[PDB]
């Protein structure tokens, strides 16, 4: 009853196969080149149809390797588009974009699979309450504070500091739920989601007495296999937080690094699936293909899906079209600054570029609004008077000037701060700050009580009375 | 004769922080530039191939 | 759409000859077309995606674009001599190469044959050239260190063996002193070493390998060379079949280290290739698949896990950037793919300090995991010293606290640049590293010459290597840094010191 | 809310649909306007609407203009 | 365009009379061009105008011209896109224009309305 058609061109991942005069596959239909690769049989080349050719040609594009691909193999159409496995056999598990277990633990229970592609929540099924979490980050919780149940982004050029606060995230926030947070490497490094995956085991949260309840799920398509499968990996990672959302009626957690990567394989398959680029030489279709994968991380009345995601921006290019398409989409973004970054202030976010539709003092309350609008309004007036205390210098400001100008000093310091994640570098162990701490130590600072102490005093520590011991440590150590 | 003084040390550490960030803005013009000159070959060329 | 390369008049002359029968032209292709690095082949109906064809010339090729009438293929040299209408075969083998312990000592040209001049290769074939990269269960965390021999290297990024650390720079900055600083540093460890120049002239790899082989570092090392007027196919290829010759060792529980000299100038023959294929191109006119090309390339340096041998494959790719641009294209590609890089700058650099690390930009994600304990304990000051120095130098002309700030920088900073800089392929040994750190970050090198620091310091180095050889002892076995070495390096620089006064 | 309507279109919906969108909103206020009723309408992100169009656009192999917008 | 430029033709050359041609946006001429030159199959030219800009705007502002018997003063408004003074379409008109007037958003920013960019406005007079 399945269809059986014919390879008939191969351009490295993107194939057209043949079919009878008769059935063709529809649009997203997953399809099994048999395959002969120096073995017996492996059937692995799996691929998803893109476009109908006409004349009874489908064009598809692989999940796997085309090389060692015959013109003329067997292709047996599933009927379906790509269902991966979905529920608690999903929990402590490794995943790929075709929900097939790298984690060599054995098969995955596949009674419940469901499909990678579907439609988003309607409109009248969604949540409308507006509650934030802090994360324990002086400079989110005070300047960005990330929305429960929304989208939240993360830009940064390579090496500003995307996946350090990603693992400082999920550090703090992620052994608090009750639900289960799965995680999709949608391109990234290897060695990144080994060392993820064994800290997991030996933290305790991967269990591998007892597999089925971890709370956790890992789906990985790396920075290599071939853009058939960064392009998935994102669905099928969505796909199993939509189970517990759904389903289960859990609160989950989904933690991406690098959904620019999908957008990126996205544009690689698109260039030989014939199409006409668009300006930078993306894929004519980004902002669809960013919508029909943000638009399904939403909050229903059924569950929530706070998703904390790495969006690179490439050249430090923040105007590129795919951070460009992705600010749309979030609700709570954090930009990262490669200046901050060299100047050693970690983390590397940049305080006015990175907003939150959550800073409104209806729902932050006003003392918390105050103190953000005032950090600003200081962090605003130095930006400006940057470029005239750069060739001049100091000595030339007013008095109020020179008073903001060592204001705001004091307080692009203490928005940096000592992460457990790294250790390594900095020592000084990590710090995690509330919320109450943060507003109290922006307060004392804007208020002009601690303006007779180093400013050294104020880097790299949390809670303010810990800038007042660095202080006077300093001042005994002469 | 000390404010004079003051002022040379001044004036010559303005003008090597001129002289740096000159330096940066020729630069980044020149990234500017090329980058301009590509995007509007590649957008000729584009529209070529379409026709 | 209206045109195709088929065609061609005689091949619808035979199909309208006879339309039904029974067999085709199986291993038999005809070439037609032949273009820019390209050759539409009519024929080879049961040819595989990345298959091997052999030209009538003798050209190699490869079996990219696999259309429905035609197979086009990619010329693996100089195809000038492929005449038009002329037969080609398939071989049945995907990309591989030959791959042996033969290799170790010789010179190759991305296709593993020699341009040595030394006669063949024996073999046992294997090494498909596009390998997979290890899973997440396949590879282990990095732990023991691989040594370059260069003090600053070594204390404030430390590489270990299956870390893939960048070298990035201008051009003329270093980075093919500091690669065979790390290879000729490989002569006690039992490390096989890869160098693939993918873009060098052909004097700079003449350069290079004469020192190796002089030096005595050619025992261990192969040599994958693409000159500045190789195929842009060659140059696009010679990683691939670097990575492949090293995973033959890696695979068999032996540790390699591979550098890619110039990975930015295979991502530019990926360019030409592209853009003489019609590609559609990015940012700078880049495929966009640039990143695919590194990224594939540079997942095969591991550390397998000890299921797998423990082998391992360290990267030291190289990225030249123009006015020390950063932020760039490929520089960024390659950033976000490796472990860490390594800034050589070319102000340091032609300012004589002349291993021109930039270290308040180059980091290692490694860093105590690849480390040993001595290296940790006596390098934890001398980074400390080093970043005072850096706020220092940039801000104060003359000082702030102008008593101590010049018992600061210069007791610490500017001898401790003098220590840190080092000669022309001449690595140090862990010990010698260690008691280098140690001399100077303690503060025991407060009152020098700053011209008589490095004298002071080799000579030093070799009274510790002749009188106290109980401490390289004491290093060797059990690689921390222990009170009883302290205090006899400690009366060894006394002695040092008075006898180098006189 | 008893005096405006709102016409949803999201980014998952086709790049038709989002091109369209305007153009319903502008008919529905059309029909109050020359019904003798003042109206007043807001066309949110009307870029947007742009990128759709492009993308209709490209898809339809239109020859592109400055960016890849079309030329109209 | 040349539809109003043929009834001042008119009035110049049959009736003999002086006539003064008040133009809105001349840059919308071209552009109009530019929209559907890549509809008729033309390659595309620099920025993305039409092959012939200088051609086409050449023939319409020649045509417009005191020919001895009467005399059209012509008044035109060129839209400058994104403040882009050598942006193709004003840079081609500026070599038929006799007296050009510029716009600075500079001063329009302060309020100097007339907001005449004094040393950019050249005239022949
Ligand atoms: N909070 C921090 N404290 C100290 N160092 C940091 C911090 N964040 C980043 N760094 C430094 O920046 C380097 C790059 O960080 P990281 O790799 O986590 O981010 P990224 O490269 O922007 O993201 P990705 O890894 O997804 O490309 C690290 O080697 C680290 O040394
Ligand atoms: N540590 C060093 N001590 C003394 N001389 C050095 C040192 N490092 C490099 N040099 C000299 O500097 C020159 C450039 O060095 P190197 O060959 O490492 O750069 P490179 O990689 O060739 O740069 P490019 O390839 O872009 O030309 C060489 O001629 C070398 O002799
Ligand atoms: C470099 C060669 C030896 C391996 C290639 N394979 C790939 O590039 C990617 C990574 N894979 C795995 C594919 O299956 C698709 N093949 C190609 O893209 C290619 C691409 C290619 C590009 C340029 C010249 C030749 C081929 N192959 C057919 C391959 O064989």
């Amino acid at each position: 009853k399945k269809n059986l058609g014919r390879i008939a061109q191969i351009i490295g991942p993107v194939l057209d196969v043949a079919f009878p005069p008769g059935k063709m596959p529809n649009i997203y239909n997953a399809l099994i080149v048999k395959g002969r690769d120096t073995a017996g049989q492996p059937m692995n080349v799996t691929c998803e149809v893109q476009q109908l050719l006409g004349n009874n040609r489908v064009r598809a594009v692989a999940m796997s390797a085309t090389d060692g691909l015959t013109r003329g193999m067997e292709v047996i159409d599933t009927g379906a588009p790509l269902s991966v496995p979905v529920g608690g056999a999903t929990l402590g598990r490794i995943f790929n974009v075709l929900g097939e277990p790298v984690d060599n633990l054995g098969p995955v229970d596949t009674r419940t699979t469901s499909p990678i592609h579907r439609s988003a929540p309607a409109f009248t099924q969604l949540d409308t309450k507006l509650s934030i979490f802090e994360t324990g980050i002086k400079v989110v919780d005070l300047l960005a504070p990330y929305r429960r149940g929304g989208k939240i982004g993360l830009f940064g050029g390579a090496g500003v500091g995307k996946t350090v606060l990603i693992m400082e995230l999920i550090n703090n926030i992620a052994k608090a739920h009750g639900g289960v947070s799965v995680f999709g490497g949608v391109g990234e490094r290897t060695r990144e989601g080994n060392d993820l995956y064994m800290e997991m085991k030996e933290s305790g949260v991967i269990n591998e007495q007892n597999i089925a309840e971890s709370k956790v799920a890992l789906v990985y398509g790396q920075m290599n296999e071939p853009p058939g499968a960064r392009m998935r990996v994102g669905l099928t990672a969505l796909t199993m937080a939509e189970y517990f959302r759904d389903v289960n009626e859990q609160d989950v957690l989904l933690f991406i690094d690098n959904i620019f990567r999908f957008v990126q394989a996205g544009s690689e398959v698109s260039a030989l699936l014939g199409r006409m680029p668009s300006a930078v030489g993306y894929q004519p279709t980004l902002s669809t293909e960013m919508g029909s994968l943000q638009e399904r991380i939403t909050s229903t009345k059924e569950g929530s899906i706070t998703s904390i995601q790495a969006v690179y921006v490439p050249a430090d290019d923040l105007t590129d079209p795919a951070p460009a398409t992705t600010f749309a989409h979030l609700d709570a973004t954090t930009v990262l600054s490669r200046g901050l970054a060299a100047k050693g202030i970690y983390p590397a976010v940049d305080p006015l570029d990175s907003t939150s539709t959550m800073l409104q003092p209806r729902i932050v309350g006003e003392e918390h609004y105050e103190i953000a609008q005032r950090v600003k309004e200081t962090l605003q007036r130095y930006k400006e008077l940057q470029d005239i205390i750069a060739i001049l210098g100091l000595d030339e400001l007013s008095e109020e000037d020179r008073l903001t100008v060592a204001r705001a000093r004091k307080i692009e310091r203490f928005l940096s701060q000592p992460f457990f994640v790294a250790e390594v570098f900095t020592g000084s162990p990590g710090k995690y700050v509330g919320l109450a701490e943060t507003i109290r130590g922006f307060q004392l600072i804007l208020s002009g009580e601690l303006d007779s102490l180093p400013e050294q005093a104020f880097y790299l520590v949390g809670n303010i009375d810990e800038a007042t011991a660095k202080a006077m440590n300093l001042e005994m150590e002469s | 004769a000390s404010e004079l003084a003051a002022r040379m040390t001044a004036m010559s550490n303005a003008t090597d922080n001129a002289n740096e960030l000159k330096k940066t803005l020729s630069i980044n013009y020149n990234r500017a530039r090329q980058a301009k000159i590509t995007g509007e070959i590649l957008e000729i060329v584009a529209g070529a191939n379409a026709c | 759409a209206t045109i195709r390369a088929d065609e061609i008049s005689k091949i619808i002359r035979e199909r309208i000859e006879g339309y039904n029968r029974e067999v085709k032209v199986v291993n038999t292709g005809t070439v037609l077309q032949v273009g820019d690095g390209i050759a539409r082949i009519h024929g080879l109906d049961e040819v595989m995606a990345g298959e091997l064809v052999e030209f009538e010339e003798g050209t190699i090729g490869i079996a990219l674009n696999l259309e429905s009438n035609n197979v086009g293929v990619v010329l693996m040299g100089d195809g000038l001599m492929i005449q038009e209408g002329s037969s080609v075969k398939a071989t049945g083998r995907i990309a591989q190469i030959p791959v042996s312990e033969a290799y170790l000592g010789r010179v190759i040209n991305a296709l593993a044959k020699p341009i040595d001049g030394r006669g063949e290769i024996t073999a046992s074939e294997s090494r498909l050239i596009e390998s997979p990269a290890p899973g997440i269960m396949s590879r282990r965390s990095v732990y023991e260190p691989l040594q370059t021999g260069l003090i600053a290297i070594d204390a404030m990024i430390p590489v270990g063996r299956g870390q893939r650390e960048l070298i990035i720079g201008d051009r003329q900055t270093g980075k093919t002193a500091v690669a065979t600083d790390t290879i000729l540093n490989q002569q006690g460890q039992n490390v096989i070493c890869v160098y693939v120049a993918i873009g060098q002239k052909a004097s700079s790899v003449a350069q290079v390998v004469t020192n190796f082989q002089e030096r005595g570092a050619m025992e261990y090392t192969i040599v994958v060379a693409e000159t500045a007027d190789s195929p842009a196919t060659l140059q696009y290829l010679a990683p691939y079949t670097g990575a492949a010759l090293a995973e033959y060792f890696m695979y068999r529980e032996r540790h390699t280290l591979i550098i890619y000299d110039d990975l930015s100038k295979q991502a530019q023959a990926y360019r030409q290739m592209s853009l003489l294929l019609r590609r559609p191109p990015g940012r700078e006119a880049y495929p966009g698949d640039v990143f695919y090309l590194h990224s594939r390339l540079l997942e095969r340096a591991a550390k397998l896990s000890s299921l797998l041998g423990e082998g391992s494959m360290t990267a030291l790719p190289i990225v030249e950037t123009q006015a020390g641009d950063v932020s760039a294209y490929i520089p960024t590609n390659v950033i976000s793919i490796t472990d860490g890089q390594i800034f050589l700058s070319a102000d340091l650099f032609n300012a004589g300090i002349r291993p021109a690390i930039n270290v308040g930009i180059s980091v290692s994600r490694v860093g105590s995991a690849a480390q040993i304990k001595a290296m940790k304990k006596v390098a934890g000051k001398l980074k400390l010293e080093l970043a005072q120095f850096a706020e220092l130098e940039a801000f104060a002309q003359f000082a702030s606290d102008l008593d101590k700030a010049t018992q600061n920088q210069l007791a610490r900073g500017q001898r401790l640049r003098e220590l840190l800089k080092q000669p022309q392929s001449a690595p140090l040994t862990v010990e010698e590293q260690v008691m280098t750190i140690y001399t100077g970050t303690n503060g025991y090198l407060d009152s020098l010459e700053l011209d008589q620091v490095r004298k002071y310091l080799v000579e030093l180095r070799t009274y510790v290597k002749t009188n106290k050889p109980e401490f390289q002892e004491i290093i060797s076995s059990t690689k921390t840094f222990t009170e009883e070495a302290e205090a006899l390096l400690k009366e060894a620089i006394q002695e040092q010191m008075e006898r180098f006064l006189l």
